[PDB]
């Protein structure tokens, strides 16, 4: 019942549709995912997928001013086995990226950033307190609207996503990705905190603080500056071995992000910690010398 | 802790309380007494199948938020309540009920064709909305909050839950908000367990609910289930 | 028909209800607070794992045989609470507990180990008779032969069986036949829900072959025990 | 527990040992088998086998005349993988085999086997009122007393002996087996009925009514008495067909097993029903004529 005017980019949920409602006149970003439809022990629908689904539905109600509303949700049996769901999340043009792709030369200011930073962390803090973990944290799907409100989106499309594949892995960004993910040790939630990180020191450079090829090419550029992990900090049970890389050590963080501050630097050092257990949570970095 | 999600919870409730009384909606073939006629057969079939009891007054959540905007037929109500049960199992229960154990229920009147279909139907019209607090979500907040050891809670939570059914049946009770139903039935629960003023005011200190409001509701709780 | 089945029913209580008090027995550390204790942990664990309304009962049923003849100790009080737990789920459910389930709710304290052993050690000293006739297995004889519908039977049916968990966990009523606790907790929930009650407790008492003096001293005792809980 | 002093023949069961009771002075029959104590989810006993073994101690409430008891059950963890469980059961030295073995010229008169088979049929539909199957009928396992009271033993020992008998193939008497059980038709009550006719018999001939060598064999001896089935008689998948036999036709019964009377005769042409559908129960048979 929506009217589909214009499109938004690719990334790991295929193509987003911009739409209009012609009765708020709001524009909302359609998402569509086919589902399950018939099952073998008689008709039914994924209970992960109706899960999920109205776990973000119920999101809503709480209105947090710093994360994407799921509106409306819309489906249709166009096949006859399976089932085309639409997704209606609150739409919001301008990205991080566009928004730091517009930044005048001395960037944004201490305060500028320190506002965004805040209202960053005050989102993923309202997300970890609903048991939803954003698995995949990036300046494409972190949305900043015209009035300068910092909504996340594209959080907890976990197991909606995993019964369909376009091809959009191969082109998977692992910039902003975990360590312990590379690893696949094991999942938690301080995986988010790792990609505050990296997303905090882009505000002031412009230009990702790490690029890897491939998985094993990403540890690398990591370790490098953060210094390759002790003993008793490095996991059990997993396929890359602490040996495969050359022994590193801390390096000075302003020197590969100028202009920051003093609680700045010490902050940095907190979120981009390699062991999980000992890295800060969105609470504890909300309530920092520096914001 | 706790103070923290009870504030939320009740934030929520107004969400998840039936917007009207729709029996002007559908006032061709819908009766009040149907709609209590086919919440009886939701309760054995939960009670048979021994559901998380919390499935029940969910179930009869949906069906009430169905049927104040979509007007139904007499025809379609018993496949409407088998896929609100549906629903209601397949989100709080480890195992949720298959469609083909409540395609025996409705003694093969609703063909599994039709439970797909419908569960799709109930879904979208309900926005897929389905996370809905129900007078049951309280219990275990407020009776943390109380002077009775877990040493005796069996018992009370167990006599707790056929008042709060009793609530889902009746419609009288449709529209008031979850925490007045827990808050109320719970109370009922305890006070004919083992004095009443100091009791209600307790309770109602919980759930931030008035005194007045509280007994009103304990009282025709009571009071409903021995015309039942 | 269903008359060929309450006889026979009515014949075996006398089996499987426990011999004798046993707070004689177990006078060293048992004490009739700690039975009861114990009753609303096994009443909390079956209504977690949403277990058949007949388990805990049953499980009590076993409790109460083996505390008859078998005088245990303090210690083990929680260990032979889980056993009879299991035995009970294993007898009269389709998916019945997990000796991990059970060793999770005992915090640990019970090794899977000794529950094993235990389990082979109740059996014996019960002589493997579990089929024991509960309270619970009267509801719905007695039920069928009311002036009810079937179309109502959900919220009394409900109703009754909170008096009949509170019945098992209290002690007093312990030595009770099975059927007398059924006929009885089941008049107290009727006359909860709306039929005057002498005409209600003749009915009740016309169907188990008990009297109606008795019938109503008790059923007026599971009342009394309900608010004093 | 037990003093064994002497012991009782090997069937589908194992060694089965006579024993003292130094309480009571009766004679009891031990009977072993081994069990599951531990499994691979944890400690477990075999729920079908601690409900069988109870549904038996059950019965023994009844106190029926016409069924051996099961007295007491004793439980050892010999083994550290397993645990041996003794069924203490009511023992009683004489079997019908040798109360026919012992049988003047003129056998049983009508009266005297007119007794053993309502005490037969009167502890069958027993067994039949409380949901137990005996799967197996024969001389060996149906005890009489020297009182001359007929007690039926080895019955609902279906799931407790399944794991030990796959363990060791067995070999067994199927001349009292019921065709459909030969022909893995949809096991039924009836079963117990042929066993029944197959016994009668045998009572007024001193010499097993049918002896097959292998399962093809003892149907060939059965429809050269009784006659080939019809059509709509004949049951539905199947290993075996109705065009594997030659056509036969009802023979004379009193023909085959001399010294039947008039009821006597009627009765067994409804025992040996082919269809179990159309073949009578213990209650009627009970009722009959002739008895």
């Amino acid at each position: 019942r929506y009217e589909p005017v214009a499109e938004i980019g690719v990334g790991a949920y295929g193509t987003v549709y911009k739409a209009r409602d012609p009765h708020s006149g709001h524009f909302v970003a359609l998402k569509s995912v086919r589902v399950p439809n018939g099952g073998g022990g008689g008709g039914g629908l994924p209970i992960s997928t109706v899960r999920e689904v109205a776990l973000l539905r119920r999101l809503e109600a709480f209105e947090h001013p710093n994360v994407v509303r799921l509106m409306d949700v819309c489906a249709t049996s166009r096949t006859d086995r399976e089932i085309k769901v639409t997704l209606v999340f609150e739409h919001v043009d301008q990205d991080l990226r566009t928004y730091l792709d517009k930044a005048p030369p001395p960037g944004l200011p201490a305060e500028t950033i320190k506002d965004l930073m805040r209202q960053f962390l005050r989102g993923l803090d309202f997300l970890h307190a609903n048991c939803i973990v954003h698995r995949d944290l990036k300046p494409e799907n972190i949305l900043v609207t015209s009035g300068g409100t910092v909504k996340l989106a594209d959080f907890g499309l976990a197991r909606i996503y995993s019964y369909q594949m376009a091809l959009t892995p191969v082109v998977v960004t692992l910039w902003y990705r975990a360590p312990e993910v590379l690893l696949q040790s094991t999942y938690a939630t301080p995986v988010d905190m790792w990609s505050v990180g990296c997303i905090f020191a882009e505000m002031f450079r412009r230009k990702p603080l790490f690029c890897g090829n491939s998985e094993a090419d990403q540890l690398g550029k990591i370790f490098d500056l953060i210094g390759l992990p002790p003993e008793d900090d490095w996991p059990r049970d997993v396929s890359l071995p602490r040996g495969a890389f050359p022994p590193r050590g801390p390096r000075p963080v302003q020197s590969v992000v100028p202009e920051m501050e003093e609680s700045g630097a010490q902050l940095l050092l907190e979120m981009l910690t390699f062991n999980p257990h000992k890295r800060i949570s969105a609470f504890r970095a909300l309530q920092h010398s520096y914001l | 802790g706790d103070q923290r999600v009870l504030q939320s919870l009740l934030r929520l409730e107004e969400r998840y309380v039936p917007r009207a009384s729709y029996f002007q909606c559908v006032q061709r073939e819908i009766k009040p007494h149907m709609r209590k006629m086919l919440a009886y057969w939701m309760l054995e079939v939960c009670e048979e199948q021994r559901c998380e009891e919390e499935v029940f007054p969910l179930a009869m959540n949906y069906l009430d938020r169905y049927l104040s905007c979509v007007p139904t037929r007499k025809a379609q109500l018993q496949l409407l309540g088998a896929v609100c049960m549906l629903l209601a199992s397949k989100l709080r229960e480890t195992t949720p009920l298959t469609i083909e154990k409540l395609c025996i229920y409705t003694d093969h009147a609703v063909s599994p064709r039709q439970l797909r279909d419908w569960e799709v139907l109930v879904l979208g019209k309900l926005k897929w909305d389905l996370a809905a607090v129900i007078a049951h979500d309280f219990l275990a907040f407020i009776l943390h909050r109380l002077s009775l050891p877990r040493d005796r809670q069996a018992l009370v939570k167990k006599h707790a839950q056929t008042f709060l059914a009793l609530c889902a049946t009746d419609y009288t009770f449709a529209m008031y908000p979850p925490s007045m139903i827990a808050t109320g039935s719970i109370g009922a629960a305890v006070q004919g367990l083992g004095s009443g003023d100091e009791l209600t005011e307790l309770l109602a200190g919980i759930t931030g609910t008035e005194v007045d409001c509280l007994r009103a509701c304990q009282e025709q709780i009571e009071a409903a289930l021995r015309e039942s």
